[PDB]
């Protein structure tokens, strides 16, 4: 048990500002606990990360609920804090005087006596910043891409209308389940058209034989469009079950026209 | 295969100084008459083209042409083990993945061997050089160096004119303007010294400074340069070797056009 | 920690037995009434007054330097009407040459350390302050600003 | 295929013939030709009409273009990494692929490029800064006899005022659905497509919105699902997204409260994660809980209100779902 | 030659008794100077009051003829960093002066854009070097300086000009200049200026540049309302009046043939009916209230640009649903 | 030389082709103008601040001043052009502007002299002063203060505000006017007659009128009515119909309808009426201006809902003006006035 | 009219080489005498003051003096044009807007020629030279300079202290102190090594450091360097040239 020196000289950890904001004491003067507050939150100079804190656990906490109006009053200061965190950048760092006032607003709409219990937290956005990144990346080399070999295509094609109309189809027609088609003249020709398809969006078809001595190196596309159009995990395992028949099917295909 | 043996890497080492910095990647290729080398730098403005014959090794052989691509940072970086003394060996397969650097001292005693990852560049040599420039001379290339040199301070561009038995350098910026003004002449007491002028017709073309920065490094490989100028093209700047030639054209500025 | 009224009042007495100067009570007072607990601006301001004028009096004190601007504004704020915070705005602040940026950021201290009144409603007045905090840095820095923010601020005191 | 069917002149458009007659007037001569922009519906076919000008005021190599790469440096070492779309007559910049770095990428290749000019089109020139659209305002009107600007952008409300003025202005209007149907019975008597009954086309087109780029698709992802033999009730193909935010919808108009508010900010997450921009996200949220016909006109009165409110904050902040979310609260709290 | 500065420049005061507006200060400051004991100035004021100007005078009082050489003079336009501090201010404090005896004199003009790290530097450097050289700041905001360095400086804040010293400097233009100027004239010009000398100045040049003629007419309200743009007082009080009393298309047609038959800007008519409406003896605040809010957002509505006949029609329906609460 | 000048001039745009080369040239400015021509003669130019809406002529206005008074040899020497496509942060403003400010005047040639005034100092403009952050306008306080005897500074920008309140005060403030049908009509007929613009009676008049002070788009709607005439090669004249329609103005009768459903309709009519509306390409502020013309202009509703229906328009174009979603913005600015 | 003509460009560029880093901005002014030119620091603790006589040029004509200011590192930028053998021309009119400078090679062949903005400078020359000093010494300035290299890397502060027959160079920092003693000699194998000093007071004063650097350039104009030190002003360190001097006067600290 160490702390009495930290008492000494060592701040309030932002996670534990982020607790005592969603706390609320019987026994003080609202006021006081208020001005303690205020000066702790002032005093850590990371009023950002606090803020951040407060809006990943107040779904969490138990507040009194009318009609979840509360969480609405909030959105506003939460808009409030992005605007003038923006304008930082802008002016001199005149504002950052109000920037301690956001996390003080979570203290007055949503402290309370139930919440005893510290919460701990994550960093969901450092995580969800790189996974845009990383989206934003794959989808700025299909982009290159399709620049390189679709003359026209590129001219219509904005970054948003690709993530969000063309490449959920073309995943669509990579999945579909061939085996359904007893046609094999008909089966041949879609598979012929996905192979120019495959050809005008540049994706290559990888033998991902990275599996350890487990008989099926499952074969991937490169850009893995997969990472950026299937949200929902259920789907994913679905996918890749009929995705692998269908890209051995594919590439059989491919090295056949090569 | 390649195989080119030069007497000193020292000559090799110079060739490839006049690469540097100005391009990134550069498409050589070996045949039964020599040597061959272009690189386009990335704005498209300048391109320097080498010419190695036969003569200028001490031993080539050449049953089957090979065509090589690669980075000039990576190159350099492996072309100052040649202590300029150091006999040096190129070295390549008919289908390589690499080229082999291989410098030797007479002695048997040390054996600086290099093996470079090759790139894969498109083979689109340009044959950009005129048959007749409307302006051509030839004067010491220490001398073209101190004039670009000269005028390079004032502004990022220079002007070449070009009226009977008048070659004129001029940059004007901010600070103010500048000139140089050479007169043709022929002297007896060494010719290498001599300023040669045979004008059609009368030029006068703009020059990025920042480009004709990176052709003077030529004085380094011949005495004198010779610099060809056409209103039709790109403006040749050439540097003579025993048996070659190290040659840069420039396209002119439009108005703003390095 | 800051120093109390007796102990730079009694440094101040020290100084002018020191200096033989001419002083006066209600001078003292309005010196260390300017200075806030400010031990070097207290002796600043008193050897300025005696440099300027001679005779340490309120009058002299409060003609070489205004007061202290945070208590006009306070007093601004705690106006119970409109037309009496907008008077006061006007006449103490707007044409003594006080500029809008000071106005507004001396508001926020005032409102921030502001004790008379709730918490949400300092939070709602600190919240508009702010707000006209954002016009005015974007260049729209004007009376008009300050008025609909005095005008909001009375609003929501308004119930 | 929306690629392998797409006209490449002005006289192979197939809409808009008034829209086909101006541009043929502005093309009449080229060279007096000011800065144009190009707006209206996303997927109407303005980036089409645009290159089909260009192959009217240069031969037809305007088509066979090129993807090269340019890098730049800013003010730290940081390099900047931007594909250019390029062509012996024209070239196309889209700074939609960067962050706030679009003025440094704007001034420079503009400056260095800057029949007897070259044309430039500006993709997505809502996506521009206000500091880039301030540096290409000059540099609009410094270099007019060598740089024609071509800016395709889908709403005009983004772009600054200075930048309206100094370029004509075209609207570009969605196509009827009597053109998509049209056009749809070609593609499929052209791709060998079996329609039991024509209607269908319309119901495509009843499904698009005006949007071209979407029907095509929509008719050949529906037309793999059919065996390349569409029936007289062949299911709608509808995206993914589009069905995760109507799942969004009944979720809210089901339960209102916090630990469904919770789940709704994990769907909000899981939405913008997979490269989903949050103003389509809003305004297709918005348009398909107004359609919601539990609701009144008071609830969609103030769903209307509160998705402006929150439109405008999304376009004044940065971090989306911090106004997605207050958005969602909001709508509870009505309802 | 003089000529060829603008009025602004040209009209610089250079003696302490060519600086009207401020007496409580100029004369506490030549006590100080005469008496010896000049402490660290803190000139804090609005720009235009003539805080440049009175320590350019001062510095000049001081030293002399020979100013520019005993006297450090930093600003903005220079690099002032906290090396900068540390380098040049600490050695021009800690030695002497090569061309006299006596004490140095840094003018930190334009302060309020320092560094926080050159003013925690620099608040050590006043306090040590204070026997052989003194500081004066120069600041229009003072809440961009720290309270150490704003503690060890004696302030001095410049009020805006008064109509007095205005119109004494206006008559000493007038009688430097072959230029005659109308009383009602002088009255608008006083009222468009804020205590802003430099406007004034720059505003009398411009009509005296609008006269077209060799100068041997005088200069009317007319003239300074036309050359500097600004709506009248009689047009401000018929478009107030319109709009109070009048029907809303009437309303809409007087106050769209008010801003274009003199090309009047919507802003200007803003601000004067702001200042019109403030004489107002008005009943319960609301209207007030409702008054101050809607024209403040339209004007932060117009300082972005927009419509201005919809600004324009908002300005009216505001007005007039603020004063249909007085009833 | 000269030649080659006069055909591109003439191979160019219209904005660009009629471009005012002389002080003169000017229509509706006037007032500045008049000073700027004082000034000529006399050797006292000040500091200036040109503000006003886009496209009234600022840019052209002080080019037509620096020609007029440092003729076509010194126009290139004895000025400092810095826009808003180069960098302009402390750094620029302390290095280049203030090294020359600090440099002195070039020598005029003879042939200067003799036809021009040259005057003792040099210009150095800003065009677009609105990007310009606070610390480095600050920066150019004393940098224009001290070297006022060798340089003279021009300021020009759209939102006057956007300028600190020290510079501002250091520049005479020169209002540029909005171009009407009335200050703008003669130079609209003179472009129009330049080019042989076969039009009606009230069609320059009403281009001006769409144009809602800016001669710039007025030009530009010109050269496209006349391209539009000379492609049919009917020999008639424009009219106003033809104009408005390329103009981006929505005719009477689809407003017409649109105040159909605002007043007769329930929520859901005016949603489907809005999503039909949004399919055919319209701007949302030309409907919002219409709209606001319409209801203001009418009489026949009460003054109760003409300030209600006022404040509504005042904030959808407040909202409009950063960018957003123009149909939620519309539909929403459709509903709170139909509940009126 | 301004038109100096110096037999080697090196000469000029040595002197300039001297105001270099050192000051900004530089008047010259050209008149019937020769040519003199002065800089004064930022921080005005060094004022660089320069006398080229009329003998020193291979050719000079003055019918009117001209004054003209400019920026060093301009001029700097173009002073490395002279080949050091070339010939070098300074031209000017009576009423400049700039300054000529004209580099030739003995045959007509090259022929580089600049023409510098000037600057408008107050022209306010200073006068600071005193009659007597406390005391004055010269010794080789290749000697001088690297006494101050030595004591330099130990401070920012360098101390002279003189006494009869005595001359100590002292630093003291933080890794420690150092100190050069010299003392006065006649060398008759050649008197430029001598190391002469006159002394009327004993003079004990302090200079920066990074001011004696910039002053040590001098050594590459002349053998010795001269210097004369007073408690009443900033001392003189002295270079002299054939008809002519460059002078550095500095400012002791406290
Ligand atoms: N009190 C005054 N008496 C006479 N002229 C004045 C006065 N105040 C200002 N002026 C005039 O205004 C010009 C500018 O004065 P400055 O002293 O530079 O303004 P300022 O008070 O320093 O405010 P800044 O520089 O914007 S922080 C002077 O050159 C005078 O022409
Ligand atoms: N007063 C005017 N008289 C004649 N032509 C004008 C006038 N104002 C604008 N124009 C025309 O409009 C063109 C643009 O002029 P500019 O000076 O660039 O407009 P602007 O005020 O600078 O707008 P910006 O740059 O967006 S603030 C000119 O080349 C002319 O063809
Ligand atoms: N004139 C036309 N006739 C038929 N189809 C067209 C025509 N112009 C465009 N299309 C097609 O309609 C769809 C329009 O979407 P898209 O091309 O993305 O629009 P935009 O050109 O505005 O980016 C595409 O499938 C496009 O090929
Ligand atoms: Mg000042
Ligand atoms: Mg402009």
């Amino acid at each position: 048990n160490t702390w009495a020196s930290s008492n000494k000289d060592s701040p309030i950890s932002w996670f534990k500002i982020v607790n005592q904001l969603f706390r609320k004491d019987p026994h003080r003067d609202i006021k006081e606990q208020f001005y303690e507050l205020l000066n702790q939150v002032e005093l850590n100079g990371n009023s950002d990360r606090i803020l951040q804190g407060c809006f990943n656990i107040f779904p969490y906490v138990k507040y009194s609920d009318n009609g979840i109006r509360k969480p609405a009053n909030i959105s506003d200061w939460l808009f409030f804090h992005d605007l003038m965190y923006q304008s930082m950048y802008a002016h001199n760092g005149e504002l950052l005087r109000y920037s301690a006032l956001v996390p003080l607003v979570f203290f007055q709409t949503f402290g309370d006596i139930a919440n005893k219990d510290d919460i701990r937290m994550k960093n969901s956005e450092y995580e969800q910043r790189e996974l845009k990144r990383a989206n934003s990346d794959i989808v700025s080399l299909i982009m290159r891409h399709i620049s390189v070999q679709s003359p026209l295509m590129a001219s219509f094609t904005d970054r948003k209308s690709l993530i969000f109309e063309i490449l959920p189809y073309l995943d669509s027609m990579i999945s579909s389940d061939f085996n359904k088609i007893r046609n094999l003249k008909l089966k041949q020709a879609i598979m012929e058209e996905l192979v120019q398809l495959l050809k005008s969006f540049q994706l290559n078809l990888i033998q991902n034989r990275s599996e350890g001595f487990d008989v099926r190196g499952g074969l991937t596309i490169d850009p893995p469009i997969d990472e950026v159009v299937l949200l929902n995990p259920k789907h994913i395992n679905e996918v890749q079950h009929k995705r692998a028949n269908n890209l051995s099917s594919l590439l059989a295909k491919i090295e056949e026209n090569r | 295969m390649l195989e080119a043996k030069f007497e000193e890497a020292s000559l090799f080492k110079r060739i490839i100084d006049g690469f540097k910095d100005c391009v990134q990647l550069v498409n050589f290729q070996c045949k039964e008459d020599g040597i061959i080398a272009q690189a386009v730098d990335d704005s498209r403005v300048l391109l320097v083209s080498l010419e190695i014959g036969v003569e200028a090794f001490q031993e080539y052989r050449c049953d089957h042409p090979v065509t090589l691509g690669m980075d000039l940072t990576s190159l350099s970086k492996i072309l100052r083990c040649g202590n300029n003394t150091d006999t040096l060996t190129l070295i390549a397969d008919n289908t390589p993945d690499s080229i082999i650097l291989l410098f030797e001292d007479t002695k048997k005693d040390r054996i600086a061997e290099y093996s470079l990852k090759l790139m894969d560049i498109d083979a689109d040599f340009l044959k950009i050089e005129e048959l007749q420039y409307d302006s051509t001379l030839s004067l010491p290339s220490s001398e073209f160096s101190k004039i670009v040199r000269d005028l390079s301070q004032l502004s990022d561009s220079i002007n070449i004119m070009i009226t009977k038995e008048t070659i004129k350098f001029v940059a004007d910026g901010d600070i103010g303007s500048g000139s140089v003004i050479i007169k043709p002449f022929v002297d007896m007491e060494h010719p290498e010294t001599s300023i040669k002028l045979e004008m059609d017709q009368p030029v006068d073309l703009t020059f990025g400074a920042k480009y004709l920065l990176d052709i003077i490094k030529g004085s380094s490989l011949s005495d004198r340069v010779g610099i060809r100028l056409s209103s039709e093209a790109p403006a040749l700047f050439q540097f003579d070797l025993k048996s070659g030639f190290l040659q840069f054209f420039l396209a002119p500025k439009f108005n703003d056009e390095e | 920690s800051k120093l109390s009224d007796e102990d730079v009042l009694k440094r101040l007495l020290q100084i002018i037995k020191l200096e033989d100067v001419k002083y006066t009570n209600d001078g003292l007072e309005a010196i260390i009434f300017t200075a806030e607990g400010d031990m070097r601006q207290a002796i600043n301001n008193l050897q300025s007054t005696v440099a300027g004028h001679g005779l340490v009096n309120a009058d002299n004190v409060f003609k070489i330097v205004d007061s202290p601007h945070p208590l006009i504004v306070k007093k601004m704020l705690l106006a119970s009407n409109l037309e009496d915070s907008i008077q006061i705005l006007r006449t103490d602040l707007w044409k003594k040459g006080y500029s809008s940026i000071d106005i507004v950021t001396t508001s926020f201290r005032v409102t921030k350390n502001l004790a008379q009144v709730k918490e949400s409603v300092r939070l709602e007045m600190i919240k508009e302050i702010g707000l006209t905090h954002m016009r005015i840095l974007e260049g729209v820095g004007t009376y008009l600003q300050l008025a609909s923010m005095l005008a909001k601020i009375h609003k929501l005191n308004n119930k | 295929w929306v690629d392998k069917y797409r006209p490449k002149s002005l006289n192979a458009l197939s809409h808009n013939e008034e829209l086909t007659n101006f541009l043929k007037s502005l093309s009449d001569q080229p060279r007096d030709l000011p800065h144009l922009l190009l707006y209206g519906p996303n997927g109407t076919g303005k980036k089409t009409r645009c290159m089909a000008l260009l192959e009217s005021i240069f031969g037809p190599g305007v088509y066979r273009l090129k993807i090269d790469v340019r890098q730049f440096v800013t003010a730290s070492n940081r390099k900047l990494e931007l594909n250019v779309v390029s062509s012996p007559y024209h070239l196309e910049i889209t700074p939609s692929d960067m962050g706030n770095n679009d003025r440094i990428v704007i001034q420079e290749l503009l400056k260095e490029v800057a029949h007897r000019y070259k044309c430039v089109i500006i993709n997505e020139a809502n996506s521009l800064t206000k500091d880039a659209q301030a540096a290409l305002r000059r540099t609009m009107e410094k270099y007019s006899k060598n740089i024609r600007l071509i800016m395709v952008c889908d709403s005009m409300s983004p772009i600054i005022a200075p930048i309206k003025s100094r370029c004509l202005l075209i609207r570009c209007p969605a196509p009827s659905d009597s053109e998509i149907s049209t056009i749809l019975s070609d593609v499929v008597t052209n791709e060998r497509i079996q329609l039991e009954t024509k209607d269908i086309l319309k119901r495509i087109a009843q499904a698009s919105n005006g949007n071209l780029r979407v029907s095509l698709l929509m008719l050949e992802s529906m037309a793999l699902n059919n065996e390349l033999a569409l029936k007289s009730s062949s299911p709608i193909i509808k995206p993914d997204w589009i069905i995760v935010i109507h799942k969004l919808t009944r979720k809210i108009v089901k339960e209102r409260s916090v630990n469904s508010l919770i789940e709704c900010r994990a769907v909000l997450y899981d939405l913008l994660a997979h490269c989903i921009p949050a103003n389509i996200i809003l305004k297709e949220l918005t348009f398909s809980l107004l359609d919601v016909e539990t609701l009144n006109t008071t609830n969609k009165s103030s769903i209307i209100e509160y998705s402006s409110v929150f439109d405008e904050r999304l376009s004044l902040g940065n971090k989306a779902i911090f106004h997605l979310e207050g958005f969602i609260a909001k709508v509870m709290c009505c309802l | 030659s003089k000529e060829n500065l603008p009025w602004v420049e040209k009209y610089r005061p250079e003696t302490l008794d060519e600086v009207y507006g401020q007496n409580e200060v100029i004369t506490t400051v030549r006590k100080f100077v005469d008496e010896g004991k000049l402490p660290h100035l803190l000139f804090y004021g609005p720009p235009g009051t003539g805080k440049t100007s009175t320590i350019v005078a001062l510095a000049r009082e001081i030293y002399g003829k020979n100013y520019s050489n005993m006297v450090l003079e930093l600003n903005a336009s220079d690099d002032r960093g906290i090396d900068v501090v540390r380098n040049q201010i600490k050695d021009f404090a800690s030695t002497r002066q090569i061309f006299s005896k006596g004490f140095k004199l840094i003018i930190l003009d334009e302060a309020d854009a320092m560094t926080n790290a050159a003013q925690n530097a620099l608040r050590r450097v006043i306090e040590r070097y204070t026997k052989n050289t003194r500081f004066c700041v120069l600041a229009n905001y003072a809440h961009k300086l720290t309270p150490a360095l704003l503690s060890r400086c004696t302030r001095f804040r410049f009020q805006p000009l008064p109509q007095e010293a205005i119109e004494r400097r206006i008559a000493n233009v007038l009688v430097h200049e072959k230029l005659k100027l109308s009383p009602n004239a002088e009255k608008a010009l006083i009222e468009l200026s804020n205590g802003d000398m430099r406007r004034v100045l720059n505003v009398l040049q411009s009509c005296k540049a609008t006269l077209d003629n060799p100068d041997e007419d005088e200069i009317s309200d007319d003239v300074i309302y036309e050359c500097c743009g600004a709506p009248r007082p009689s047009d401000l009080k018929a478009v107030l009046k319109s709009i109070l009393e009048d029907d809303w298309g009437t309303a809409h047609y007087t106050l769209n043939k008010v801003r274009s038959a003199k090309g009047l800007a919507l802003i200007d008519l803003i601000e004067g009916i702001v200042k019109i409406l403030e004489d107002y003896e008005l009943q319960n605040e609301e209207t007030r209230v409702h008054l101050l809010t809607k024209l403040a957002d339209i004007e932060y509505s117009i300082s972005k640009g927009g419509n201005d006949q919809i600004q324009g029609s908002a300005v009216i329906g505001a007005i007039k649903a603020s004063f249909e609460n007085e009833t | 030389s000269k030649l080659a000048a006069e055909q591109s001039l003439a191979q160019q745009p219209w904005v660009e082709k009629y471009r005012p080369k002389n002080l003169d040239e000017v229509t509706a400015q006037d007032h500045a103008v008049t000073v700027l021509k004082k000034t000529l003669k006399s050797a006292n130019l000040p500091h200036m601040l040109f503000y006003g809406p886009p496209g009234t002529g600022k840019t052209s206005t002080i080019l037509a001043l620096t020609k007029e008074l440092y003729g076509p040899d010194l126009m290139k020497s004895r000025i400092l052009e810095l826009n808003a496509s180069d960098e302009r942060g402390i750094s620029i403003v302390r290095e280049k502007v203030k090294n020359f400010a600090r440099l002195t005047v070039s020598k005029p040639s003879k042939h200067d002299l003799e036809n021009y005034p040259c005057p003792p100092y040099k210009i150095i403009i800003l065009d677009e002063a609105d990007s310009m952050t606070a610390d480095a306008q600050s920066a150019l306080r004393r940098t224009m203060e001290t070297y006022s005897g060798v340089t003279r500074f021009c300021l020009i920008c759209n939102y006057v505000t956007r300028i600190i309140d020290p510079l501002a005060s250091r520049c005479s403030k020169f209002r540029f006017k909005a171009l009407d049908a009335s200050n703008a009509i003669d130079r609209l007929r003179f472009i129009s007659e330049q080019e042989n613009v076969k039009c009606d009676d009230g069609v320059l008049e009403r281009i001006l009128d769409i144009s809602a002070g800016d001669l710039r788009r007025g030009i530009t709607l010109l050269q496209s009515a006349s391209k539009g005439a000379q492609y049919l090669g009917d020999g008639k004249n424009i009219t106003s119909t033809q104009v408005e329609e390329l103009a981006g103005v929505v005719p009477h009768d689809i407003l017409i309808e649109i105040v159909e459903k605002v007043k007769s309709g329930d929520f859901d009519e005016i949603k489907k009426y809005v999503n039909t509306f949004m399919k055919s390409g319209w701007s949302a502020a030309s409907v919002v201006n219409q709209l606001h013309e319409y209801y203001i202009t009418n009489d026949n509703f009460d003054t109760n809902f003409k300030n209600q229906i006022s404040w509504l328009l005042f904030t959808t174009d407040s909202r409009l003006n950063n960018g957003t979603n123009e149909h939620i913005q519309l539909l929403n600015l459709l509903v709170k006035i139909s509940q009126l």
